[PDB]
Protein backbone atom coordinates (compact mmCIF):
# COMPACT_ATOMS: atom_id res chain seq x y z
CA UNK A 1 0.00 0.00 0.00
CA UNK A 2 2.69 2.70 -0.77
CA UNK A 3 2.13 5.89 -1.71
CA UNK A 4 1.08 5.76 -5.40
CA UNK A 5 -2.00 3.54 -3.78
CA UNK A 6 -2.82 5.79 -1.52
CA UNK A 7 -3.24 8.39 -3.88
CA UNK A 8 -5.18 5.89 -6.01
CA UNK A 9 -7.74 5.80 -2.56
CA UNK A 10 -7.93 9.76 -2.23
CA UNK A 11 -9.15 9.51 -5.86
CA UNK A 12 -12.66 8.36 -4.52
CA UNK A 13 -12.83 9.87 -1.27
CA UNK A 14 -11.50 13.72 -0.56
CA UNK A 15 -14.30 15.74 -1.88
CA UNK A 16 -11.82 18.67 -2.27
CA UNK A 17 -9.64 16.48 -4.52
CA UNK A 18 -12.53 14.80 -6.49
CA UNK A 19 -13.67 18.04 -7.08
CA UNK A 20 -10.15 19.40 -8.52
CA UNK A 21 -9.79 16.25 -10.01
CA UNK A 22 -12.98 15.77 -11.82
CA UNK A 23 -12.60 20.51 -13.15
CA UNK A 24 -9.10 19.55 -14.19
CA UNK A 25 -10.99 17.10 -16.46
CA UNK A 26 -12.89 19.34 -18.76
CA UNK A 27 -11.26 19.53 -22.12
CA UNK A 28 -9.85 23.14 -23.03
CA UNK A 29 -10.04 24.99 -20.23
CA UNK A 30 -7.21 27.38 -20.40
CA UNK A 31 -3.76 27.13 -20.06
CA UNK A 32 -3.49 28.83 -16.53
CA UNK A 33 -6.76 27.32 -15.21
CA UNK A 34 -5.03 24.07 -14.97
CA UNK A 35 -1.65 25.49 -14.12
CA UNK A 36 -3.89 26.46 -11.26
CA UNK A 37 -5.53 23.24 -10.82
CA UNK A 38 -2.51 21.39 -11.06
CA UNK A 39 -1.15 23.11 -8.46
CA UNK A 40 -3.94 22.65 -6.05
CA UNK A 41 -4.32 19.06 -6.66
CA UNK A 42 -0.13 18.77 -5.86
CA UNK A 43 -1.40 20.44 -2.58
CA UNK A 44 -3.76 18.53 -1.26
CA UNK A 45 -2.90 15.69 -2.18
CA UNK A 46 0.63 16.03 -0.31
CA UNK A 47 -1.61 17.35 2.49
CA UNK A 48 -3.29 14.33 2.77
CA UNK A 49 -1.19 11.73 3.14
CA UNK A 50 -0.57 11.33 6.84
CA UNK A 51 -4.44 10.90 7.39
CA UNK A 52 -4.62 8.67 4.68
CA UNK A 53 -1.46 6.52 5.81
CA UNK A 54 -3.13 5.94 9.54
CA UNK A 55 -6.05 4.72 7.14
CA UNK A 56 -4.01 2.30 5.50
CA UNK A 57 -2.80 1.10 8.61
CA UNK A 58 -6.27 0.66 10.08
CA UNK A 59 -6.56 -1.30 6.99
CA UNK A 60 -3.97 -3.35 7.13
CA UNK A 61 -4.83 -4.21 11.03
CA UNK A 62 -8.52 -5.35 9.91
CA UNK A 63 -6.49 -8.04 8.59
CA UNK A 64 -4.46 -9.49 11.87
CA UNK A 65 -7.73 -10.10 13.45
CA UNK A 66 -8.50 -13.05 15.53
CA UNK A 67 -11.98 -13.54 13.63
CA UNK A 68 -9.34 -14.18 10.38
CA UNK A 69 -7.50 -16.42 12.70
CA UNK A 70 -10.56 -18.40 13.37
CA UNK A 71 -12.20 -18.82 10.15
CA UNK A 72 -8.74 -20.22 8.51
CA UNK A 73 -8.62 -22.86 12.02
CA UNK B 1 32.95 37.09 17.78
CA UNK B 2 35.59 37.44 15.04
CA UNK B 3 38.91 39.16 15.53
CA UNK B 4 41.06 40.30 12.54
CA UNK B 5 44.39 41.31 12.99
CA UNK B 6 43.17 44.22 16.27
CA UNK B 7 39.15 44.94 14.65
CA UNK B 8 36.66 43.14 15.76
CA UNK B 9 33.34 42.01 14.40
CA UNK B 10 30.52 40.25 15.96
CA UNK B 11 27.88 38.13 13.98
CA UNK B 12 24.95 37.02 15.25
CA UNK B 13 23.50 33.75 15.31
CA UNK B 14 19.96 33.41 13.64
CA UNK B 15 17.77 31.91 16.69
CA UNK B 16 14.97 34.22 16.02
CA UNK B 17 11.90 32.82 14.52
CA UNK B 18 10.85 31.38 17.41
CA UNK B 19 10.08 28.08 15.31
CA UNK B 20 10.41 24.85 17.22
CA UNK B 21 12.38 22.37 15.85
CA UNK B 22 13.48 18.72 16.54
CA UNK B 23 17.06 18.29 18.27
CA UNK B 24 17.37 14.75 16.39
CA UNK B 25 16.22 12.70 14.02
CA UNK B 26 13.12 10.41 14.83
CA UNK B 27 9.75 10.21 14.94
CA UNK B 28 6.89 11.69 16.21
CA UNK B 29 4.43 10.14 18.37
CA UNK B 30 1.80 12.82 19.60
CA UNK B 31 1.52 16.32 20.54
CA UNK B 32 0.61 17.03 24.48
CA UNK B 33 -1.04 20.23 24.24
CA UNK B 34 -4.09 21.10 21.74
CA UNK B 35 -3.20 23.16 18.40
CA UNK B 36 -3.88 26.81 19.31
CA UNK B 37 -3.20 26.04 23.02
CA UNK B 38 -0.90 28.34 24.71
CA UNK B 39 2.50 27.29 25.76
CA UNK B 40 4.74 28.87 28.47
CA UNK B 41 8.36 28.16 28.29
CA UNK B 42 9.48 25.09 30.25
CA UNK B 43 6.47 23.19 29.68
CA UNK B 44 6.41 19.91 27.33
CA UNK B 45 5.03 20.12 24.20
CA UNK B 46 5.49 17.09 22.01
CA UNK B 47 6.36 13.41 22.55
CA UNK B 48 8.58 12.38 20.53
CA UNK B 49 11.17 9.00 19.80
CA UNK B 50 14.36 8.57 18.12
CA UNK B 51 16.66 5.34 19.58
CA UNK B 52 13.58 3.86 20.67
CA UNK B 53 13.67 5.75 23.65
CA UNK B 54 11.14 8.07 24.38
CA UNK B 55 12.38 11.82 24.42
CA UNK B 56 9.80 14.97 25.80
CA UNK B 57 10.18 18.40 24.33
CA UNK B 58 9.74 21.51 26.32
CA UNK B 59 8.94 24.88 24.61
CA UNK B 60 11.54 27.59 24.54
CA UNK B 61 9.15 30.55 24.69
CA UNK B 62 5.47 31.50 25.83
CA UNK B 63 3.08 31.81 23.43
CA UNK B 64 0.73 30.11 21.27
CA UNK B 65 1.39 27.20 19.24
CA UNK B 66 0.53 25.69 15.90
CA UNK B 67 1.50 22.45 14.90
CA UNK B 68 2.70 21.56 11.37
CA UNK B 69 3.61 18.06 11.54
CA UNK B 70 0.67 16.01 11.86
CA UNK B 71 0.85 13.30 14.62
CA UNK B 72 3.25 10.19 13.39
CA UNK B 73 5.93 11.68 11.05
Amino acid sequence: FRRKDLVKTMRRVDPVYIHLAERLGTPELSTAERKELENKLKEREEFLIPIYHQVAVQFADLHDTPGRMQEKG
Amino acid sequence: RITIGNKTCVFEKENDPSVMRSPSAGKLIQYIVEDGGHVFAGQCYAEIEVMKMVMTLTAVESGCIHYVKRPGA
